[PDB]
């Protein structure tokens, strides 16, 4: 209401939020503060309960271990992200600041959308040359 | 950590 | 881009709505000018030249070519914050402008509750003249 | 101008 939906995750405190059933908690490292600091959203799947993803590059990360240190774990993971240059608070942020950080942040989500339609692409060549592979042999 | 995979 | 709430703090926006704006070039009151002094282009049916400042929410009609819209802005509503603010848009921090954004909420309350105050006031003429009516015979 | 009549 008072910020829009799509913008909320630029805050601290909405992200902390999404840590309902984080494992580790006091006594570790990343402890969701800790998370929410580096730029975290917890996404947690079936398959990956402890799944955390960048809201600002998109980067996923899962096999959390507690004294794992979340902004070295991004740096190292996802070197080029431009939220872990943002030294500014978020209300001390100008809007041309802040509209610019969204842009960049725009481009991330399109170029994450890419690679993966890129990769799925690729996947699916893969299947249907070999098909076809297939009946050249049985030929 | 690591990357996700699949 | 933005949304749709924090869409009038834009001038670009603000201009846009001014779609027959009668004072166009060679007056001083003209789109660009009524945007940059805050106002929003209002028309009704009975009043086709009605503008609104988007953060105070004062109305002013009866636009004449000559008039310059800051200057009738200030005289009309002379404690509208939005004619303190000096600086661009992209300027603004965020505290800036939240600060700014909640003050505006508290104008359109203001506006609203002095609004159904002359609703209040004209019905209770009514009534009262009813009243006197039926007393007389 | 002036203020909004009504
Ligand atoms: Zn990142
Ligand atoms: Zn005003």
């Amino acid at each position: 209401p008072t910020l829009p939906p799509a913008w909320q995750p630029f805050l601290k405190d909405h992200r902390i939020s999404t840590f309902k059933n984080w494992p580790f908690l006091e006594g570790c490292a990343c402890t969701p503060e800790r998370m929410a600091e580096a730029g975290f959203i917890h996404c947690p799947t079936e398959n990956e309960p402890d799944l955390a993803q960048c809201f600002f590059c998109f980067k996923e990360l899962e096999g959390w271990e507690p004294d794992d240190d979340p902004i070295e774990e991004h740096k190292k993971h996802s070197s080029g992200c431009a939220f872990l240059s943002v030294k500014k608070q978020f209300e001390e942020l100008t809007l041309g600041e802040f509209l610019k950080l969204d842009r960049e942040r725009a481009k991330n989500k399109i170029a994450k959308e890419t690679n993966n339609k890129k990769k799925e692409f690729e996947e699916t060549a893969k299947k249907v040359r070999r098909a076809i592979e297939q009946l050249a042999a049985m030929d | 950590a690591r990357t996700k995979q699949t």
